[PDB]
């Protein structure tokens, strides 16, 4: 019953490409998408190349 | 005073301190009338009934 | 394409209105305005309520025959998205800049401009006609032929009876 | 010949006015970076929205009357023929004018149109002044654009601090905000007063007419 | 063979302020403004925020940052535009002009009291409009001073915003204030003023009787 609040969640990853994360709840019903793309400014894997 | 066709009065002459002197009159007989009043006043949980008092 | 125009009359309450583009047509929910036809000026209206993803909703019905005007206004001095190095680069925000920069455009074709706006230019039409105008009631108003016609009539008259 | 425009011409300063980049600053002092479009996916966006948008009036209301742009002299209003006066759009508080001759009236806003209570009337039509549109005095609410630049900095800062208490809890980083912001709004209050000047005499009746008489 | 560093003057380029801004967490600066960091975009914007904030300061600026009586003159259409970045404007203060409002809306300013956004009727007699503002120039070009004064209060702040220890956060504070009334007192050596001459009812008193 202890239970904590979770406030942000990290995750740690290699390789990935643009996916997304599908947030559900018991209780309401409702569903909320959170979409993350591997497009980050200033970082090498910003050319248009590849 | 020259050039004019009627005169005019002495309290025109002072009608400014007569003006001060009826402000200053009017404002300690109003501080004092309102410092007469009594209004009372007892402190929320009294702890005492004002019936009985 | 961005503005629609709308007739109520009885006790319908719900309009609907449909804008060019993907989906609802619309970025945000500020960029929808309201107008009303009071029959001489372009006067606002009050008491309406988005009440669907394409529709609104009156707190009252509209009366006989009134006339009211859906339009979009969108941002009219920044970008919709701002870009840094360094942020969470998301493909939707270049959609919807693109929408977005394409929608400032979109109503200056339907023929809305800004309010004091004022061509202080010489403009040139290369030979091409100027239609629908009422006539000119001040002196800096320009005048129709109505009016000359009115005016070469009066000349008649005048004439006639000299 | 000459350098002061070569040289200072790529000279930047970027301030900031967009609702974005308060939103951004207010992303700032919790963890992740802001984000680049307002609508965007992520749900702490739109709730640093929500409080920018619901601390404007609250910061713009001061306690009483807001600073001099929330100023509103003398208004006209001309009741129409069906009843009473709709309030103008959203109006933090509503005032009865204070010109000569004027007896003091109830004015109360309920949603959008007033209520004068002592009439018990909800429709106004035997108050009004003698050919008079009833003016009165009220207060509007700019959006969190057409604002000075300084207040969009109190408001920015002040909604970060609230932001970090519901999402976070730490003390240093919200100790550091509160005491901060309100250092600006100190230093953006003082000059409200000395904007838009007024002394004791003139202004104030009793003394005016003391200054009249005897001089 | 090596670029090396180009020689610095206290601390004149921006590039610096970020540098000592990285610093105090220990990291040290990037060589190039841009580079690929993202933490230094974080120094870059705190130091843009405190610019605008900090010369303000508490009501009016400094002395640089004040500028004398302008003049607008409203065109044809209507109301005047406000020159980029106006941190506060006032109407001039000088004999023989009446006290009207004026209000800065987005931009161009405003009128209350006429409640039209033009401020036409409010042309003065024989003169087009006159008032007194202060713009906010950018980083560059700065007395020497505000420079080190505005890095150590945005890198103090900056420090918080990224974990710091308590000792780091207390130092720079106190410094950043410290340096803050360092240059305070230089305010009241320039355009140094007194209560003669400058006091109107002073100066009328002053000619009268003697």
């Amino acid at each position: 019953q202890d239970v904590p609040v979770i406030g942000l969640v990290h995750l740690n990853l290699d390789r990935y490409p643009d996916f997304t994360v599908e947030i559900t709840n018991r209780k309401s019903g409702a569903v909320r998408v959170a979409k993350a793309s591997n497009r980050v400014g200033g970082a090498r894997n910003n050319v248009v190349g590849y | 005073s020259y050039g004019e066709d009627w005169g005019r009065p002495l309290c025109e002459d002072y009608s400014g301190d007569l003006f001060v002197v009826q402000f200053l009159s009017e404002a300690v007989a109003r501080g004092a009338a309102l410092m007469a009043d009594i209004k009372y006043l007892i402190r929320p949980g009294a702890q005492t009934d004002v019936e009985h008092f | 394409y961005s503005y629609v125009e709308r007739t109520g009359d009885g006790v319908a309450t719900t309009f609907n209105f449909a804008f060019t583009g993907k989906g609802k047509g619309y970025l945000l929910a500020n960029q929808i305005y309201v107008e009303r036809w009071d029959g001489a000026s372009w006067q606002s209206a009050t008491g309406w309520s988005l009440s669907g993803t394409n529709q609104i909703t009156f707190l009252t019905p509209l009366a006989n025959g009134q006339v009211i005007r859906i339009r979009r206004i969108a941002g009219k001095d920044y970008p919709f998205a701002q870009f840094e190095p360094g942020v969470m680069l998301d493909m939707a925000s270049l959609n919807n800049t693109f929408i977005h920069l394409l929608e400032i455009t979109q109503e200056l074709l339907d023929g809305f401009y800004p309010d004091g706006f004022y061509l202080k230019q010489d403009l040139n039409m290369g030979w091409n006609k100027i239609v629908n105008l009422m006539p000119g009631t001040d002196g800096g108003h320009a005048v129709n032929k109505t009016q000359l016609d009115t005016l070469s009539s009066h000349v008649d008259d005048v004439d006639q009876k000299h | 010949q000459s350098d002061t425009p070569s040289i200072m011409a790529e000279s930047q300063f970027n301030s900031l006015s967009t609702k974005l980049d308060a939103v951004n600053l207010c992303m700032r002092a919790i963890g992740r970076s802001g984000v680049d479009n307002l609508t965007s996916g992520d749900l702490d966006a739109e709730d640093a929205d929500t409080m920018i948008d619901i601390v404007s009036q609250r910061l713009q209301y001061n306690d009483g009357k807001g600073w001099w742009f929330n100023r509103e002299p003398r208004w006209s209003f001309a009741p129409d023929s069906n009843g009473e006066v709709v309030l103008p759009n959203n109006t933090l508080q509503v005032l009865q004018a204070y010109t000569l001759n004027t007896r003091k009236i109830d004015i109360t806003i309920r949603a959008g149109r007033l209520y004068s209570t002592t009439l018990h009337s909800f429709d106004v039509s035997p108050l009004v002044g003698p050919d008079g549109f009833i003016w009165l005095d009220l207060m509007l609410m700019l959006p969190f654009e057409h604002m000075p630049l300084n207040v969009l900095q109190a408001i920015a800062y002040q909604a970060a601090a609230e932001f970090i208490v519901s999402k976070d809890a730490d003390q240093t980083k919200l100790q550091m905000h509160m005491q901060m912001a309100a250092n600006l709004h100190t230093g953006m209050q003082v000059e409200e007063s000395k904007q838009n000047r007024l002394n004791m005499l003139v202004h104030n009746p009793t003394q005016r007419n003391f200054g009249i008489m005897a001089g």
